[PDB]
């Protein structure tokens, strides 16, 4: 799906990723390859991931309504 | 805490139960859910379905 | 006994063959433009365009395949500062796109409620404002100039289950709904603090503002009723200061609030007291999920049937509405009627069906 | 026009579509994935050369200067700190979570410093030297100097803190700032107005809030984009502007309308230029041409590889410093490519010359917008730190499998 901020997933049409300027957004961090084993080949290879996130790397609602959360509010 | 109870304001007294009503948390952290104060939480869609809550602060 | 007389001038077929919920005409379109109506259904929403001598013809025609949409409402409006019609579709995912066919391309999309949108109407006085009830047991007010959402009626004591549909009155100063709790509470847009709102959206600015609109949460209605309905009911409309709600009970009961005597702007919220006046009776006409649209003169009233007749009503001569009136058969006439659509001219009517099929009918006049 | 808007929406969609399919090629090409979304849009990206590795926390302390682009919320500058695994990996270890070769939870990217800026963050170029000071760039006329030591962490809910140091030197908005390794002090920054200005720095009077242009070099006819020196001899450094022309400048010339170097090198926009310590030779240079290429200071007239790879404007390059025949380069067209010297003017497979010029070794694709900054770490071999205009900043490790044997 979109890699970008989320925030833009529900803009308004005509606005939407537009990329019209900066976006505020909230922190995170990713790490998914720690290390690779530099092994060799293997026949069992061709016959888990455990990313590590930190953060905020959504985009919130508000309590109300479905309304979304910015993330300056 | 052997009971499983709060601080009773008028009988727990230099505990901290009644000292400094109008304050931030007390010393005494057997009172926090009678003073009402908590932490700040948040609404998204969850990872595993529907919402979900995640805490702003560790 | 009516003196109107209707007869069916041309018809086509729409390309998806799924059926068709919601129809209404382009009544803000003045002398001299030809008449112009759209039609929903599934997920290709279609215009069409009927010349005179019996022609039909199609315009334009849109889809919104990329997801398992779907659409049931067609509420017709317009754009004060562009003059260009709109027309406002919503369904399935409940997101509210207001298509402009002068320049073939959506406008605005909203989002927010928990379900699917049943029904949608504009506002009289104000052409952007809608009033848009969702599925997640509550009604809405959207203000489509900041595309903020203007107020939340329902509460404590509001929409205690989905509101299939609601009206407005003749004037928009009360505003009705119908739901499926059996229940045809009522939330004024007459109290100072509706003014209020109303204003602040008019000169609202997201950007502005870090914190969120505050929306006025009305959870409280000025006036709730349940004996009128013993079933839940599915339309509404505003007979001068009478109430013209429908349900499946295959009649639209016009009603007054409160007693005889009491003037219906002063009644106290307490009432608890609710007297039947009049009651327009027809058969086979027990399905759900079906609206009714009367003549903008109020002379003519009518309400598309399953089967596939239509019905026509008198409101205006003396006494409420009485005898038999007259009724409109096609000859291929053979799906569920959804919904009926007049002109702002009492000269041309379009009944859909369940096949996406309008059937255009034209008055002698 | 409509059709052009939709052209851009398929060009978005694609673009989205290529980052997934790149995002899978982490381990198979990295050594480490590391990609952190600053809540403040970042416009540029550096490594400090502090370093700590204590017994029985197997990491090394590495503090990245991380940026601020937003239009206006409070603007400040941010200052984290990162770790990395170092030599015992360990990427299972049947013990991680942190992990067991260093820190994977807590404060992978936790912030130490935040200083609130005046506006926009354009270049955290700090110097080596004193790695306490910390200058910026911003669109009013003045260049803003930080430290994270004095200033106190935790920021309040206001802004427009004082830096205490405030370069006012140039006129319209600024892109460009570098310091002098060689010698401290001796910042120099390229702007929008036609020229590149330089400060003293150095020996700032305390509380300088006010400091004066000690230099300015205006002779390129058209916009700048970068201005680097050179590592090996402090005495010159390279102005490069829109003007077809990767000029290189002596210092003390007495001439700062004449550049030393008045090499076109190419026949269209020019907005990078970066040097090589190891090879001083070594100079690459970015363009609009798409065609980057390597120059020779005993020869610059004589073209050499240029290194046919690009596909829009380059404003940023860089050669990697501990390796000796190693060069890179980014720009609008949001890859990192890292070019190699070795294989330039030699046979080749047709399957190598399918793939591309056999000089060009390295190419990085893990960017959605404009590449905003990128930089080799001081310490790690190859851990590279480059930012985009989406927000993200990524840190990674070129694989070195390639120069095995
Ligand atoms: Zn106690």
């Amino acid at each position: 799906s979109y890699a970008g901020n989320p925030q833009d997933i529900h803009r308004q049409p005509g606005f939407a990723f537009s990329r019209n300027g900066p976006v505020k957004r909230t922190p995170i961090t990713h790490i998914l390859v720690c290390r690779p084993k530099r092994t060799k080949a293997s026949m069992s290879e061709f016959l888990q991931q455990r990313t590590y996130s930190s953060g905020h790397n959504r985009l919130y609602f508000h309590s109300d309504t479905c309304l979304p959360l910015r993330p300056q509010e | 805490y052997l009971a499983v109870r709060e601080c009773d304001p008028d009988l727990c007294l230099t505990c901290g139960a009644a000292d400094h009503w109008d304050s931030k948390n007390v010393s005494c952290k057997n009172c926090s859910i009678q003073r009402g104060s908590k932490k700040h939480l948040l609404l998204a869609p969850s990872d595993v379905a529907g919402w979900g809550i995640f805490i702003k602060d560790p | 006994k009516c003196k109107y007389s209707f007869k069916c001038v041309n018809s086509l077929k729409e390309d998806h063959n799924q059926p068709l919920f919601g129809v209404q005409f382009n009544w803000h379109s003045k002398e001299g433009d030809p008449l112009v109506f759209a039609t929903v259904g599934s997920n290709r929403v279609t215009l069409y365009e009927c010349h005179s001598q019996g022609e039909i013809r199609l315009l334009q025609s849109y889809v919104d395949a990329d997801a398992d949409e779907n659409f049931y409402t067609c509420a017709w409006t317009y754009d004060s500062n562009t003059s260009h019609p709109l027309l406002a579709v919503a369904g399935s995912r409940g997101i509210i796109r207001i298509i402009n066919p002068i320049t073939m391309q959506c406008i605005k999309h909203y989002v927010g409620h928990g379900n699917a949108i049943n029904e949608l109407k504009f506002h009289p006085r104000d052409p952007n404002l809608l009033l848009s009830v969702s599925k997640d047991h509550a009604l809405r007010l959207w203000n489509i100039q900041t595309d903020t959402l203007v107020a939340i009626f329902g509460g404590v004591e509001g929409h205690r289950d989905e509101v299939l549909s609601a009206d407005y009155d003749l004037l928009g100063e009360k505003i009705m709904s119908c739901g499926m709790d059996h229940s045809l509470k009522l939330w004024r847009i007459n109290s100072k603090r509706m003014m209020n709102a109303i204003k602040e959206s008019y000169d609202y600015n997201p950007n502005k503002t870090n914190r969120p609109f505050i929306s006025q949460k009305i959870h409280f209605p000025d006036f709730s009723t349940r004996d009128i309905h013993r079933n839940y009911v599915d339309c509404v409309r505003w007979l001068g200061d009478l109430i013209l709600s429908k349900s499946c009970e295959n009649a639209i009961v016009c009603w007054k609030p409160g007693k005889m005597e009491d003037d219906i702007d002063k009644i106290k919220p307490s009432e608890s007291n609710v007297t039947i006046l009049g009651r327009f009776d027809y058969s086979q006409c027990d399905i759900w999920y079906m609206r009714f649209s009367m003549d903008f003169w109020q002379k003519m009233l009518a309400l598309g049937n399953q089967v596939g007749k239509l019905y026509v009503w008198d409101l205006e001569v003396e006494d409420p509405h009485k005898a038999k009136c007259t009724t409109l058969t096609h000859h291929k006439c053979g799906a569920a009627i959804r919904q009926t659509s007049f002109s702002r001219d009492s000269s041309i009517l379009i009944a859909v069906c369940d096949d996406a099929s309008i059937w255009r009918w034209d008055r002698l006049r | 026009d409509k059709e052009a808007a939709f052209d851009d929406a398929v060009e978005e969609r694609v673009i989205n579509e290529e980052y997934k399919i790149w995002k899978k090629n982490t381990p198979f090409l990295y050594d480490l994935v590391m990609t952190h979304a600053l809540e403040w849009p970042s416009l540029t990206a550096q490594w400090l050369p502090d370093v700590t590795r204590p017994e029985g926390k197997d990491f090394s302390i590495h503090r990245l200067v991380l940026g601020t682009h937003t239009s206006d919320e409070q603007n400040h500058l941010v200052i984290a700190s990162v770790q990395l695994p170092n030599d015992d990996a360990q990427f299972d270890a049947s013990h991680y979570d942190e992990f067991g070769g260093f820190g994977s939870v807590s404060g992978k990217i936790e912030i130490e410093i935040k200083i609130n800026h005046e506006g926009e963050v354009n270049r955290a170029r700090y110097m080596p030297q004193n790695p306490c000071i910390i200058a910026t760039k911003t669109p009013s006329s003045d260049v803003l100097v930080f430290d994270y030591t004095k200033h106190p962490s935790k920021p309040d809910p206001s802004g427009e803190c004082n830096p205490d140091l405030r370069l006012r030197g140039h006129q319209k908005e600024g892109y460009g700032l570098s310091w002098n390794p060689n010698l401290s002090g001796h910042l120099l920054s390229a702007s929008d107005d036609h020229t590149i200005c330089l400060w003293d720095i150095s020996a700032v009077p305390k509380e300088g809030k006010v400091v004066d242009a000690k230099t300015i070099f205006t002779g390129h006819t058209a916009v700048v984009e970068d201005v680097s020196w050179h590592l090996l001899h402090e005495s010159l450094f390279g102005s490069v502007a829109d003007d077809q022309k990767l000029m290189i400048w002596d210092t003390r010339s007495n001439n700062t309308s004449k550049p030393s170097h008045s090499v076109d090198a190419h026949t269209a926009e020019v907005n990078c230029l970066s040097f090589n310590p190891y090879s001083e030779f070594i100079l690459a240079t970015g363009s609009a041409d798409k065609t980057v290429a390597l120059w020779d200071l005993r020869n610059l007239k004589l073209k050499l590889h240029s290194f046919e790879s690009h596909k829009d404007e380059i404003f940023q390059v860089q050669w990697s410093p501990h390796n000796e025949t190693i060069l890179a380069s980014s720009g609008t067209d949001r890859r990192l490519n890292v070019w190699d010297l070795s294989k330039i003017g030699e046979e080749q497979s047709p399957e190598d010359a399918e793939d591309g010029p056999p000089e060009l070794l390295f190419i990085h694709g893990g960017h959605t917008a404009k590449i905003s900054d990128f930089s080799w770490n001081p310490n790690e071999p190859w851990v590279i730190c480059s930012v985009s205009e989406d927000n993200i900043m990524q840190v990674w490790q070129m694989a070195e499998n390639i120069y095995n044997d």
